[PDB]
Protein backbone atom coordinates (compact mmCIF):
# COMPACT_ATOMS: atom_id res chain seq x y z
CA UNK A 1 0.00 0.00 0.00
CA UNK A 2 0.98 3.63 -0.80
CA UNK A 3 -0.45 5.28 2.52
CA UNK A 4 -1.71 8.52 3.03
CA UNK A 5 -1.24 9.26 7.06
CA UNK A 6 -4.10 11.16 8.46
CA UNK A 7 -1.77 12.39 10.87
CA UNK A 8 -4.08 11.61 13.38
CA UNK A 9 -2.78 12.58 17.03
CA UNK A 10 -4.26 9.77 18.55
CA UNK A 11 -1.07 7.51 16.92
CA UNK A 12 1.34 10.94 16.28
CA UNK A 13 1.34 12.70 19.27
CA UNK B 1 -48.61 22.28 4.40
CA UNK B 2 -46.53 23.59 2.37
CA UNK B 3 -42.87 24.01 4.88
CA UNK B 4 -43.93 19.95 5.52
CA UNK B 5 -43.92 19.19 1.07
CA UNK B 6 -40.43 20.24 1.37
CA UNK B 7 -38.94 17.90 4.08
CA UNK B 8 -41.24 15.42 2.23
CA UNK B 9 -40.34 15.46 -1.24
CA UNK B 10 -36.20 16.02 -0.03
CA UNK B 11 -37.02 12.55 2.05
CA UNK B 12 -38.87 10.93 -1.26
CA UNK B 13 -36.48 11.71 -4.16
CA UNK B 14 -33.20 10.33 -1.60
CA UNK B 15 -34.97 6.96 -1.19
CA UNK B 16 -36.53 6.48 -4.87
CA UNK B 17 -33.36 7.71 -6.51
CA UNK B 18 -31.17 5.43 -4.28
CA UNK B 19 -29.50 7.97 -2.26
CA UNK B 20 -30.81 7.30 0.76
CA UNK B 21 -30.52 3.11 0.58
CA UNK B 22 -33.41 1.11 2.53
CA UNK B 23 -34.43 -2.35 2.46
CA UNK B 24 -37.16 -4.06 0.07
CA UNK B 25 -39.64 -4.28 3.23
CA UNK B 26 -38.73 -0.22 4.49
CA UNK B 27 -39.05 0.67 0.65
CA UNK B 28 -42.43 -0.74 0.24
CA UNK B 29 -43.53 0.67 3.73
CA UNK B 30 -42.72 3.84 1.99
CA UNK B 31 -43.95 3.72 -1.37
CA UNK B 32 -47.24 2.53 0.64
CA UNK B 33 -47.02 6.30 2.53
CA UNK B 34 -46.57 7.45 -0.88
CA UNK B 35 -50.05 6.49 -2.28
CA UNK B 36 -52.23 7.06 0.67
CA UNK B 37 -50.42 10.68 -0.32
CA UNK B 38 -51.23 10.96 -3.88
CA UNK B 39 -54.06 8.82 -3.85
CA UNK B 40 -56.28 9.65 -0.44
CA UNK B 41 -57.13 6.04 1.47
CA UNK B 42 -56.63 2.39 -0.16
CA UNK B 43 -59.16 1.65 -2.11
CA UNK B 44 -59.08 -1.70 -2.97
CA UNK B 45 -61.30 -2.49 -6.09
CA UNK B 46 -58.69 0.27 -8.14
CA UNK B 47 -55.10 0.38 -6.00
CA UNK B 48 -54.32 -3.15 -6.92
CA UNK B 49 -51.45 -5.15 -9.35
CA UNK B 50 -50.69 -3.24 -12.31
CA UNK B 51 -51.72 0.62 -11.09
CA UNK B 52 -48.84 2.15 -10.39
CA UNK B 53 -45.85 3.22 -12.30
CA UNK B 54 -43.54 1.23 -9.97
CA UNK B 55 -40.57 3.38 -10.87
CA UNK B 56 -41.76 6.20 -9.69
CA UNK B 57 -42.60 4.75 -6.23
CA UNK B 58 -39.80 1.89 -5.17
CA UNK B 59 -36.34 2.47 -5.52
CA UNK B 60 -34.95 0.95 -9.12
CA UNK B 61 -33.16 -1.88 -7.53
CA UNK B 62 -36.96 -2.96 -6.24
CA UNK B 63 -38.70 -2.73 -9.12
CA UNK B 64 -38.34 -6.10 -10.91
CA UNK B 65 -39.11 -7.50 -7.29
CA UNK B 66 -42.85 -7.86 -7.20
CA UNK B 67 -43.39 -5.43 -4.53
CA UNK B 68 -47.06 -4.36 -5.18
CA UNK B 69 -48.46 -6.64 -2.62
CA UNK B 70 -46.51 -5.26 0.24
CA UNK B 71 -47.12 -1.73 -0.84
CA UNK B 72 -50.99 -1.82 -1.31
CA UNK B 73 -50.93 -3.72 2.00
CA UNK B 74 -48.81 -0.63 3.81
CA UNK B 75 -51.48 1.45 2.24
CA UNK B 76 -54.24 0.28 3.07
CA UNK B 77 -53.04 0.13 6.31
CA UNK B 78 -52.87 3.85 6.76
CA UNK B 79 -56.78 3.48 7.10
CA UNK B 80 -58.43 7.17 6.43
CA UNK B 81 -54.61 8.97 7.52
CA UNK B 82 -54.71 12.65 6.20
CA UNK B 83 -51.89 13.54 3.83
CA UNK B 84 -50.68 15.46 6.40
CA UNK B 85 -50.11 12.91 8.80
CA UNK B 86 -48.81 10.41 5.94
CA UNK B 87 -46.02 12.60 5.17
CA UNK B 88 -44.85 13.50 8.64
CA UNK B 89 -44.71 9.66 8.71
CA UNK B 90 -42.76 9.33 5.89
CA UNK B 91 -40.19 11.63 7.15
CA UNK B 92 -40.25 10.74 10.28
CA UNK B 93 -39.45 7.16 9.27
CA UNK B 94 -36.57 7.98 6.75
CA UNK B 95 -34.94 10.24 9.88
CA UNK B 96 -35.48 6.97 12.01
CA UNK B 97 -32.95 5.18 9.86
CA UNK B 98 -29.22 4.51 10.63
CA UNK B 99 -28.47 4.77 6.08
CA UNK B 100 -30.65 8.63 6.85
CA UNK B 101 -27.72 11.58 5.90
CA UNK B 102 -25.16 9.11 5.12
CA UNK B 103 -23.14 9.19 2.12
CA UNK B 104 -22.84 5.70 0.34
CA UNK B 105 -20.47 3.90 -2.13
CA UNK B 106 -20.84 0.64 -3.27
CA UNK B 107 -17.85 -1.74 -3.48
CA UNK B 108 -16.46 -5.21 -2.72
CA UNK B 109 -15.18 -7.19 0.01
CA UNK B 110 -13.14 -10.74 0.23
CA UNK B 111 -16.36 -14.74 -4.10
CA UNK B 112 -16.37 -11.13 -2.96
CA UNK B 113 -19.21 -9.48 -1.27
CA UNK B 114 -21.10 -6.69 -2.83
CA UNK B 115 -21.26 -4.24 0.52
CA UNK B 116 -22.68 -0.55 1.15
CA UNK B 117 -19.69 1.86 2.47
CA UNK B 118 -20.93 5.42 4.35
CA UNK B 119 -19.29 8.12 5.39
CA UNK B 120 -20.19 10.64 7.73
CA UNK B 121 -18.85 13.32 9.57
CA UNK B 122 -18.10 11.23 12.18
CA UNK B 123 -17.78 8.16 11.11
CA UNK B 124 -17.54 4.88 8.66
CA UNK B 125 -20.08 2.20 8.40
CA UNK B 126 -19.89 -1.24 6.78
CA UNK B 127 -23.70 -2.14 5.53
CA UNK B 128 -25.18 -5.00 3.87
CA UNK B 129 -26.09 -4.34 0.27
CA UNK B 130 -29.03 -6.48 0.42
CA UNK B 131 -31.22 -5.83 3.97
CA UNK B 132 -28.89 -2.43 4.47
CA UNK B 133 -28.10 -3.59 7.50
CA UNK B 134 -25.42 -1.71 9.24
CA UNK B 135 -22.75 -4.47 10.08
CA UNK B 136 -20.08 -2.67 11.70
CA UNK B 137 -19.01 1.30 12.67
CA UNK B 138 -15.61 2.76 12.84
CA UNK B 139 -15.71 6.65 14.46
CA UNK B 140 -13.59 8.79 12.29
CA UNK B 141 -11.81 10.15 15.20
CA UNK B 142 -9.82 6.64 15.28
CA UNK B 143 -8.56 6.62 11.51
CA UNK B 144 -5.02 6.42 11.22
CA UNK B 145 -4.16 6.15 7.30
CA UNK B 146 -6.01 5.25 3.96
CA UNK B 147 -4.47 3.89 0.57
CA UNK B 148 -6.92 4.70 -2.70
CA UNK B 149 -5.26 3.32 -5.90
CA UNK B 150 -7.70 3.39 -9.27
CA UNK B 151 -9.49 -0.19 -7.94
CA UNK B 152 -9.48 -0.16 -4.46
CA UNK B 153 -9.52 1.86 -1.14
CA UNK B 154 -8.25 0.45 2.19
CA UNK B 155 -8.19 2.08 5.48
CA UNK B 156 -6.41 1.44 8.63
CA UNK B 157 -8.15 2.23 12.25
CA UNK B 158 -5.54 1.13 14.25
CA UNK B 159 -6.74 -2.30 14.99
CA UNK B 160 -4.48 -5.43 15.11
CA UNK B 161 -7.02 -7.77 15.60
CA UNK B 162 -8.55 -7.99 12.61
CA UNK B 163 -5.96 -5.93 10.48
CA UNK B 164 -6.79 -3.37 7.33
CA UNK B 165 -10.04 -2.94 6.50
CA UNK B 166 -9.55 -3.21 1.93
CA UNK B 167 -12.15 -3.09 -0.44
CA UNK B 168 -12.69 -2.89 -4.04
CA UNK B 169 -14.16 0.37 -5.34
CA UNK B 170 -13.12 2.32 -8.81
CA UNK B 171 -13.97 5.49 -6.43
CA UNK B 172 -10.96 5.34 -4.21
CA UNK B 173 -10.35 9.01 -4.36
CA UNK B 174 -13.57 10.09 -4.07
CA UNK B 175 -13.62 8.16 -0.92
CA UNK B 176 -10.57 9.68 0.49
CA UNK B 177 -11.38 13.07 -0.16
CA UNK B 178 -14.47 12.86 1.39
CA UNK B 179 -12.94 11.36 4.79
CA UNK B 180 -9.90 14.10 4.36
CA UNK B 181 -12.42 16.89 4.33
CA UNK B 182 -14.56 15.63 7.60
CA UNK B 183 -11.30 14.98 9.86
CA UNK B 184 -9.70 18.07 8.98
CA UNK B 185 -12.66 19.39 11.17
CA UNK B 186 -12.42 16.63 14.12
CA UNK B 187 -9.11 15.45 14.15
Amino acid sequence: HMWDTANNPLYKE
Amino acid sequence: PVQLNLLYVQARDDILNGSHPVSFDKACEFAGYQCQIQFGPHNEQKHKPGFLELKDFLPKEYIKQKGERKIFMAHKNCGNMSEIEAKVRYVKLARSLKTYGVSFFLVKEKKLVPRLLGITKECVMRVDEKTKEVIQEWSLTNIKRWAASPKSFTLDFGDYQDGYYSVQTTEGEQIAQLIAGYIDIIL
